[PDB]
């Protein structure tokens, strides 16, 4: 069916964090310990699954051109309320977890507030603008993407931990390295490129 | 009894196996400790050169862990005091002489079973035979304070050239009763009895457990024998044992003194006559193997060959732990397109040679790498040779790469410099991951 | 020889001049005559098996491949040009190209009744070339960063060269050839401390750059037979545009019957169109253990449950749907891709279960690309690559459930 | 100040030194042309924004801070979309979304909290310029390998003639594709952590 | 005209809501209470205050005084208290100090660790004795070229409840001060006038903190002994900031205000029989006379011991019959001292070279087992450095040796 | 200080700050920013026309001058009344109520829905429309390749041709836009005598002075497949083939 179409594409044809390029800086970073990129690859598919939804409601509702009133057209706001709408849902799953689910927190709470603008959320919102999705559709579209972008965190994340025992020139130590690692990574990925799904 | 099989192991088939028969043997004039054998150990020297010493005097003691006394093996006069490098002790050399010792309490066979604790403690703390215990996840003496609740007794060799132990024990079947009952009061818990399929002298205590094990050489340590029984960790702490070692814990109580005696195979490719011979603990190999030994170049192992501390200068004793001494021959010879022949005469645990198809045949093993050292590939060597359950080639690399924190959750602590003998013998890329994993563990109790 | 290397070693040693060119001598005195290096510590002897003995070996496992695929090129060469020219236009080509006419001095007829010999030296005369430009300038590579480092100079490269120089058309330009083995050799492996310390694949690695880089020489029609002028499509790609039926050779006009494919006699890379000779070739090194026979066994499970699959669902645009699975085995790299390629020891994953994983991804990715993709004709050094960036993965969750029953004690 | 603005040039880069601002390195070095702009379109709003957060940084509720300079960022940005919508409509056209993504790109955002605030307003300014010029010196650079060799063009001119026009340079496909960017950066790293050995990482 | 109206009111209300939800997101989500901090478990010693800012200030502010040598940053790590439970996880930064051993013990560093949950902690009692004192100064005379004896008088005459060798730290507010203001005897101002020291100034800007060693051994009551030394600016670095804390000390006269926190310290003498050789450097003395003195006057010990002291002439020698009347009436113990650059006035006769190599070759060079002895270094990096090699040139072991490094 | 009286004012102060600043921009630059996507395309269409045009002020003199937009129903071929101007057909084939679905055996381009109603324009010629530019696109290999092609009056020869959007690998699929390429085609003929689709894109070259024949795209047959696609779906009864009837009957003049 579509739904299940649009999933795959999302993770493996369309992945946001290697395709796209987008969200690299947190990319890097946090790819140090599987955990730890694994516990944030959590992080961004709640933000994602529950920004790429909302935002779509907001969207249609009232910046679609023709839509809150006719003749009038609040596209150019576009910008400041994805980001406005984003940032505000970061802070507030950050804040709730800490009082009612003390040990979902622990778990997530540390890697939120990173991505309250993280490239990823905010690209993956602009991407879903520029085409025409229904609600149900951007639930499975953003929840896809998460899972694409932690997918690539996380294989990222073992392979560094794999060079533990490589022996690099030093200089190129440290991020040098982790760009030619994750170039390398765009090569593998780029086999799907040629799918039309 | 409760039997388990290992699959995953390698039997070294090297020439001139011991003839498994005991001799009287030479007469030796001189003995030794060796200081750098005991692993965490700093000593504080109680004698000088020329300080005269009886069977039990205590000789040095441990700074790290006080209460713990070395007593000499024999009476004598010490000849020499070896220091190394950045005066580490390599050895208290002791020239044997004269008849006195120090006695100590003795007790019936019956009454050892009942003993208290504190008394069998004491009793082998001050004779010196506490030494023979070492606690697995560091393979470092106990502590005086300390005790657990398994005790291993090793009644079984694998090692290749090794002798057999039922032909020692049978020698000393009281002894050997005596010395589980000794070690069954002594646990907290039970003694887990390791063995071969041969029939052994039993202890009638409920705690003496007998465990049969066969298969390749790995199931005859006492690493491998934790895995399988009692696995040991951080928090849980076993000790281990030689049956050796247990024969002089019931002589020390069923006479009250020190029982030195010791059986030791001297064999090896190199060897004229292999066979078991009568010794002291700490015997002089340059002299228990003179006039034995076919000329040329040769290299004296303390141990076996897996596992020994090479015996040359100030280390030409036999070690505290080790009941078998081997003998090779120095391989410097460079022969042309040597790593591309036909492999006859050549062993390897993989296919890649001619060897391998004449089952049965029996090498010269000498001391040559048979390549240089490179980087570690993993061809597959090492899953064919650790029956633990680990992940040997990812444990392997954490040791390499110095990770420390990464090599305990991999299982790291259950392991010893004789654990890895075998890996290190089938790396493509040369390694020594016996010198590797002791940095890694000492690390973690110097830090952790 | 072994007094004039022992002599002059004063030179390369660090008091002699020369000192910058250790690393090089090394190699040289390491590889005429063994070391005389003895046991230090630990286990007093040694395995016999040293990592020379395990490129050698594996560089004698391609040679039935590298001498077939060497006729096999000259072959269709010799059988397409007299299909295009003939008579005396076929003599102002052959003077035309240096690699014919070559072969022509030195005997081999180019007519229509060509030997057997004559076919083979003519694909020589397009295999060496691309041989002896990526070893001259991979080794260049290998030896520069081992000098500037100042490390011993790894015995990996004979296998990553020739592996290199039989995945690639014969119609390949040299330079980029250089290119190829230059990415493969820097980037790949020598940035990350040299054999044994990647995760990538080299030589995959090396073949994925000419492949975006340049894809009009490593693509289509005119790539794939070393005859000027002609424009004939590989075996997978005609099954693509037709079906079973429009597998045709048109050099000969013969039908592609399995045994041809099977045995190799199609066009394509030098070293992949033979798969009875990579069979015999890689019997032995997973005989000996230096292949795990876990991989090639994962292998053949991903590809032929996914074949399987795709046979069942059918499909009526589609041609490649309903290829069985034992076409797949015999077209494409696929037979040279499981055996030499994907058992890379430091590229695979480093447990027997994450073996098994690593290996049917591989199995259902090459499928996949080949089936659904149709902008690559065929994706088995594609499907490699994904492999080995999931490796590690594979590994690690097997490392995990071993952890948590270690801190569980064994069930004890 | 010379000696202060240019010192993130190089000795503190925020893709080198630090990783902010390496989405848009990535996918806008295609063409040199877009690279400038972008340099230029990140200059002017990294400063812009500091000076206002400068400006009115003893106010800021420390409850939505976070809300009130993204406000600020993302008002300057959408200004600035519209002046690239309207004039050079084509550089545009290619930016495509990475033009909203400035607002979310790590250098505006990162020395929004890190330099903006606790800071003077005319300091503030002048680091935002110094940023941006150093993130500009990544762009120029990759950007200009990239099209020099993926095109053999600069700015739209034929340096290299190309084989399709009767030239004899062959343009390399890799270095318009995803991977080339990554190499590329993860090799000036190198250069530049050679000639600077004090930013080498343990 | 239109639309922008429409834009204006669209744009406030889709950020007014915003703030809206998350600041209602606070009031119902975030506990605003103060955050209670018990000490022992001790109903008495609780602390509370709003969330926000380190333990630190929280523990300074009750007044039970913390060490802060570095002053906050994790650069120290002295500050370490054993909080049962609370403050979170474990930096990196404290890793750096903290081993994992001492983690799991429950060590943190409280100049780190940010309060902002209820938590539990557990501290020594010895940590409440710490506490400060405004000690009068008796005196502050000069006994070296580059060395000041600052003595002061605690308020009421009360004692501090120090071990030999520790330290106390010297608070000085914003000041400005003048290195001509200070009062250089002539014996000691030959070089002072060589080099024109009297040139640099001295100004502070905020409140500087800074560790001390005292002099004085426990059992003496009612003074506080201190021998700071000069922080000059090396020759090769003359117009850098001179030492600020240093510039006061030396500033001070008799009856000044001084600000001491404590008492500190863990550079304290073991409690073993074997031999202690203490060598010492520049400002280490001060430790070198309190160990010395206590193991003979408070301990009575009649242990062996051999300090050997480094000078570079007759006056920059000092305490020379303070442990030759020692000597006299402990001759268990036995003092030294060695004269590198001895002046025409000195009149030296006896020992010639520096202090670490002549030690050496008179004690030991024919000792039987040195290695055994307990080492004791304070003094200047290079004196510690080559020494500490000096030591281990003789085989020595890292486990005995203790060095009191002054940060020179 | 947090009160909450206080954060709200500055948070309400910066909204209308920006507020003014943002709105007036978004506005004031609308008619601007408009003009230059049209210009663009204006640009675009003039090229394929042959007409020689540099500068905004001259696209905008010659475009009116000469073109003309024209409405024209797919299904009946013939011209329609409306916003000719302002039509986006990409919009309205989205829509579904101003687009008809394509079955599998109709769709030949590989496109999900096409618009009811198209648009092309007229190069009128001292009153005389010299030829008809029709917007064709079609499924390339990587992405969907629009293009404009020109055609004269009988409605069966093509004036030139112009790929303004691919998404091709520039070398192998990208020659689209190769200048060879599109001066190649001019002078075909898109009908056969019988009046149905003759136009082939024949691989490894084309006869010598072929009337339907177009050399092929070397090594990249997968995109020629897409373009051969293209032609033959629109220049059938779903795309402008009963509109070019019409041009071959006079429909123009
Ligand atoms: C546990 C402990 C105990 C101590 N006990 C004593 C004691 O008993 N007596 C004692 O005298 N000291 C003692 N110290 C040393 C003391 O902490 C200081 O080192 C000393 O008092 C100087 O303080 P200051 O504030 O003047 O240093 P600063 O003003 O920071 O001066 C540091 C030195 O470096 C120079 N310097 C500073 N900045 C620069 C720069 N940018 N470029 C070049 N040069 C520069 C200064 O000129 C000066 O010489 C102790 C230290 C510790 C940790
Ligand atoms: C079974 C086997 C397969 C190998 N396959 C490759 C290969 O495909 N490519 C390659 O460059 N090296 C190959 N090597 C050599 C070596 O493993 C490889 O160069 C290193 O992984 C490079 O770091 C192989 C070695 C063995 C034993
Ligand atoms: C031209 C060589 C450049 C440097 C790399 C040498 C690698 C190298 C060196 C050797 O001695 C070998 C011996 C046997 C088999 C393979 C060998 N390889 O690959
Ligand atoms: S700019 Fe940093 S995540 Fe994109
Ligand atoms: S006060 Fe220095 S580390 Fe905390």
């Amino acid at each position: 069916e579509h739904y299940i179409s649009l999933l795959v594409k999302s993770i493996f044809i369309e992945n946001m964090a290697l395709s796209f390029f987008l969200g690299m800086c947190t990319f890097l970073a946090v790819s140090k310990k599987v955990k730890t990129s694994f516990g944030l690859g959590i992080a961004v598919i709640v933000v994602l699954t529950i920004s790429v939804p909302v935002n779509n409601l907001v969207y249609n509702l009232v910046l679609k051109p023709d839509a809150l009133v006719e003749g009038v057209d609040l596209s150019f706001l576009n910008f400041i309320t994805f980001i406005g709408v984003i940032a505000a849902l970061v802070q507030i799953l950050e804040m709730i977890l800490d009082r009612f689910f003390p040990p979902l927190y622990n778990a997530l709470g540390i890697f939120l507030p990173l991505i309250t603008v993280n490239c990823a959320i905010f690209g993956g919102v602009s991407f879903m603008v520029q085409r025409d999705y229904s609600f149900a559709e951007s639930v499975v579209y953003g929840f896809g993407s998460g899972v694409g972008w932690m997918l690539a965190i996380v294989a990222l994340a073992g392979i560094r931990e794999k060079m533990k025992y490589s022996d690099v020139p030093p200089g190129l130590r440290g991020l040098g390295i982790t760009f030619i690692t994750a170039g390398l990574m765009a090569l593998g990925f780029m086999s799907f490129s040629g799918v039309q799904l | 009894p409760h039997m388990i099989t290992i699959k995953k192991g390698l039997d070294l088939p090297i020439a001139g196996t011991p003839s498994q028969v005991i001799s009287d043997g030479k007469a030796i004039k001189k003995v030794a400790l060796l200081g750098e054998e005991y692993v965490g150990m700093r000593p504080t020297m109680h004698v000088r050169v020329g300080d005269e010493v009886k069977k039990a005097q205590i000789l040095f003691e441990d700074k790290k862990n006080p209460g713990v006394k070395f007593t000499s093996p024999v009476s004598g006069k010490v000849v020499e005091i070896n220091r190394g490098a950045k005066r580490v002790l390599q050895s208290v050399v002791i020239e044997v002489a004269g008849d006195d010792q120090v006695t100590f309490d003795k007790f019936e066979a019956n009454q050892l079973a009942s003993l208290n604790r504190d008394a069998i403690k004491t009793q082998l703390v001050e004779s010196g035979l506490w030494t023979a215990f070492r606690t697995r996840p560091f393979s470092k003496v106990p502590a005086i304070d300390s005790t657990s609740e398994a005790i291993f007794v090793t009644a079984m060799d694998t090692n290749p050239l090794a002798a057999e132990p039922t032909v020692v024990i049978n020698e000393q079947s009281e002894a050997f009763v005596a010395g589980l009952d000794v070690l069954s009061a002594l646990t907290t818990g039970k003694v887990y009895v390791c063995k071969k399929g041969t029939s052994l002298p039993r202890s009638q205590q409920p705690n003496v457990e007998e465990h049969v094990f066969d298969g390749p050489h790995p199931a005859g340590l006492a690493g491998t024998h934790m895995h399988f029984l009692y696995p040991v960790s951080a928090d849980h702490v076993a000790w281990s044992i030689n049956y050796q070692d247990v024969i002089a814990v019931g002589q020390l109580f069923l006479t009250g003194e020190l029982y030195t005696q010791r059986v030791v195979s001297l064999a090896g490719p190199v060897v004229n006559k292999p066979r078991l011979v009568r010794t002291v603990m700490g015997a002089s190999l340059e002299q228990l193997v003179d006039s034995e030994i076919m000329p040329g170049e040769v290299r004296i192992i303390s141990g076996s060959v897996l596992s020994g501390t090479k015996a040359t200068g100030p280390h030409a004793y036999l070690g505290r732990y080790h009941l078998q001494v081997s003998v090779l021959r120095e391989g410097r010879d460079k022969e042309l397109f040597g790593w591309a022949m036909p492999g006859k005469n050549k062993f390897s645990v993989t296919r890649s040679f001619l060897g391998h198809l004449f089952k049965g045949q029996v090498y010269n093993m000498t001391t040559t790498t048979n390549g240089s050292d490179r980087s570690m590939v993993p061809i597959g060597n090492y899953e064919k040779v650790m029956p633990l359950d680990m992940e040997p080639t990812l444990l392997l690399r954490d040791l390499c790469a110095g990770d420390s924190d990464s090599a305990v959750r991999l299982g790291a602590l259950e392991l010893d410099e004789e654990d890895l003998a075998l890996c290190t013998f089938v790396c493509p890329g040369k390694y020594e991951y016996g010198q590797l994993l002791r940095e890694c563990l000492d690390k973690i109790e110097k830090e952790g | 020889l072994k007094k004039f290397l022992e002599d002059i070693e004063h030179h390369f040693e660090p008091g002699g001049k020369h000192e910058k060119w250790f690393a090089l001598y090394e190699a040289a005195a390491t590889l005429f005559y063994t070391p005389g290096l003895v046991t230090k510590r630990s286990s007093h002897v040694r395995d016999s098996v040293d990592l020379k003995r395990i490129m050698i070996m594996v560089w004698l496992a391609v040679f039935p491949a590298m001498f077939w695929g060497m006729y096999n090129a000259g072959g269709q060469a010799i059988a397409a040009l007299n299909h295009l020219y003939s008579g005396d236009q076929l003599a102002a080509i052959v003077a035309g190209n240096w690699h014919y006419w070559l072969t022509e001095m030195l005997g081999g007829t180019m007519s229509s009744d060509a030997g057997w010999g004559s076919k083979m030296l003519l694909g020589a005369t397009y295999f060496l070339p691309i041989y002896a430009t990526v070893f001259i300038v991979g080794g260049f590579w290998e030896v520069l960063f081992c000098m500037v480092r100042k490390h011993e100079v790894n015995e990996g490269f004979f296998v990553t060269s020739i592996l290199f120089a039989l995945i690639v058309p014969p119609t390949l330009p040299l330079w980029q050839a250089a290119l190829g083995i230059t990415f493969g050799v820097v980037v790949a492996k020598e940035v990350f401390g040299g054999t044994g310390r990647n995760f990538l694949n080299p030589a995959l690695a090396g073949r994925a750059f000419l492949f975006f880089a340049y894809p009009a020489q490593i693509s289509g029609d005119l790539v794939w037979t070393a005859a000027d002028g002609y424009s004939g499509a590989t075996a997978l790609s005609q099954w693509a545009q037709g079906g079973a039926g429009a597998l045709i050779n048109n050099a000969t006009g013969q039908t592609i019957t399995w045994m041809d494919a099977f045995i190799g006699n199609i066009p394509g890379s030098i070293g992949e169109v033979s798969t009875l000779a990579l069979m015999i070739g890689a019997a032995f090194i997973v005989y000996m253990g230096i292949a795990s026979w876990r991989i090639i066994g994962g292998v053949m499970i991903g590809m032929i449950l996914l074949s399987t699959l795709f046979n069942v669902i059918g499909s009526d645009t589609n041609a490649m749907f309903n290829m069985p699975w034992h076409w797949h085995l015999v077209l494409g790299g696929f037979a040279f891709g499981m055996f030499f390629m994907a058992t890379d020891p430091v590229s695979a994953s480093f447990t027997n279960s994450g073996k098994w994983a690593y290996g049917i991804l591989i199995g259902v990715m090459c499928v996949l690309i080949r089936v659904v993709n149709p902008a690559y004709p065929e994706g088995m050094m594609l499907a490699i690559l994904f492999a080995n960036l999931f490796a590690p993965l594979f590994d690690h969750v097997v490392v995990e459930r071993n952890i948590k029953r270690r801190l569980a004690r064994y069930g004890k | 100040l010379k000696k202060s603005v240019l010192a993130p040039v190089l000795d503190n880069n925020p893709i080198a030194l630090q990783v902010l601002g390496v989405c848009s390195a990535l996918a806008v070095t295609t063409k040199l042309e877009t690279a400038f702009v972008m340099t230029l379109a990140v200059m002017f709003v990294t400063a812009l924004s500091n000076f206002f957060v400068s400006l009115i940084r003893n106010h800021i509720p420390n409850s939505v801070r976070i809300i009130v300079q993204m406000a600020i960022i993302a008002s300057l940005v959408i200004v600035v979309d519209q002046i690239l919508k309207a004039y050079l409509y084509d550089i545009s056209k290619q930016l495509s979304v990475f033009v909203g993504l400035i607002i979310t790109n790590c250098i505006v955002m990162g020395r929004a909290e890190a330099f903006a605030m606790k800071s003077e307003p005319i300091p503030s300014f002048i680091d935002g310029i110094g940023n941006g010029l150093g993130y500009g010196f990544v762009l120029m650079t990759v950007g200009f390998f990239r099209e020099l060799l993926g095109s053999g063009k600069l700015f739209g001119l034929e340096v290299l003639p190309l084989i399709s026009n009767g030239g004899w340079y062959q343009p390399n496909g890799l270095m318009l594709l995803a991977p080339s960017a990554f190499f590329l950066i993860g090799f000036m790293i190198w250069a530049i952590r050679t000639f600077k050995p004090e930013q080498v990482e343990a | 005209m239109s639309t922008i109206i429409f834009g204006v009111v669209m744009f406030t209300l889709i950020i007014l809501a915003l703030v809206l939800v998350i600041l209602f997101a606070k009031s119902k989500l975030v506990p605003t209470g103060d955050i209670t901090i018990s000490i022992n478990g001790d109903p008495e010693k609780a602390i509370v205050t709003q969330p926000g800012g380190k333990l630190l200030t929280a523990l300074a502010g009750a007044g039970v005084f913390v060490s802060s040598a570095c002053g906050g940053g994790g650069s120290c790590g002295q500050c370490r208290v054993k909080i049962k439970s609370g403050g979170g996880d474990i930096l990196p930064t404290e890793l750096d100090h903290i081993s994992k051993g001492e983690a799991r013990e429950g060590e943190r560093l409280a100049c780190q660790v940010a309060v902002k949950a209820d938590m539990d902690l557990e501290l020594p009692e010895e940590i409440f004795g710490v506490k400060k004192w405004e000690c009068t100064v008796i005196s502050n005379d000069n006994k070296a070229t580059f060395i000041k004896e600052l003595k002061l008088a605690i308020p009421d005459g009360e004692s501090v409840p120090f071990r030999a060798g520790g330290y106390i730290q010297i608070e000085a507010p914003a000041h400005h001060v003048k290195y001509a203001d200070f009062d250089v005897p002539e014996k000691y101002r030959g070089d002072w006038d060589k080099f024109n020291l009297f040139r640099y100034e001295s100004k502070v800007d905020e409140p500087i903190i800074r560790a001390y060693s005292m002099a004085n051994y426990p059992e003496e009551f009612g003074i506080i002994m201190l021998n700071v030394r000069i922080a000059t600016p090396p020759p090769n670095n003359p117009n850098v900031p001179p030492g600020q804390m240093s510039s006061y000390i030396w500033s001070l006269k008799a009856g000044d205000k001084c600000t001491i926190s404590g008492p500190f310290g863990e550079f304290f003498a073991k409690d073993t029989d074997a031999e202690m050789v203490f060598i010492g450097g520049g400002a280490g003395m001060a430790p070198m006379r309190s160990h010395i003195f206590d193991q003979l006057k408070r301990l009575k010990s009649k242990r062996k011991m051999s300090y050997w002291y480094g000078a570079r002439s007759k006056r920059e020698m000092f305490y020379v019959e303070d442990f030759d009347g020692l000597a006299a009436e402990n001759d268990n113990f036995v003092w030294h001292c060695a004269l590198s650059d001895p002046q025409p006035e000195d009149n030296w006769t006896g020992y010639t070279g520096f202090i670490h190599n002549v030690l050496y070759e008179n004690y030991l060079k024919d000792h039987e087992a040195p290695e055994d002895c307990e080492y004791y270094m304070c003094g200047p990096p290079m004196m510690n450095a080559a020494v500490i090699n000096m030591l281990k040139n003789l085989g020595v072991e890292e486990e005995n040796i203790l060095l009191d490094d002054f940060g020179g | 200080n947090d009160s909450i009286k206080k954060t709200l004012f500055v948070v309400i102060a910066l909204s209308l700050v920006c507020s003014i600043i943002v709105s007036a921009a978004a506005v004031g630059l609308r008619d601007k920013q408009k003009e230059n996507a049209a210009l663009d395309k204006q640009s675009k269409i003039l090229q394929v026309a042959g007409i020689e045009a540099k500068g905004s002020k001259q696209i905008v003199e010659l475009f009116n001058k000469s073109i003309e937009p024209r409405l024209v129903d797919f299904n009946t071929g013939d011209f329609v009344e409306g916003d000719a101007a302002n039509y986006d057909q990409r919009k309205a084939a989205k829509e579904a109520s101003e687009s008809i679905k394509l079955t599998a055996e109709q769709d030949k381009a590989k496109i999900q829905r096409r618009a009811n109603v198209g648009v092309v324009y007229l190069v009128k010629d001292g009153d005389k429309t010299s030829k008809v530019i029709l917007p064709v696109h079609g499924n390339g290999l990587w992405s969907m390749m629009y293009a404009f092609v020109a055609v004269e009056t009988d409605g069966n020869t093509v004036s030139g041709l112009t790929y303004y959007e691919q998404g091709e690998t520039p070398g192998l699929g990208g020659e689209v836009e190769n200048p060879a390429w599109r001066a190649q085609w001019v002078g075909k003929k898109l009908f056969d005598e019988n009046h149905k689709p003759a136009i082939k894109i024949v691989k490894g070259g084309a006869p010598q002075g072929s009337e339907h024949g177009v050399d092929g795209l070397s090594g990249a047959t997968l995109t020629s497949n897409g373009v051969q696609n293209t032609f033959d779906f629109w220049l059938g009864d779903m795309g402008f083939g009963p509109f070019l009837t019409k041009v071959r009957d006079g429909g123009l003049n």
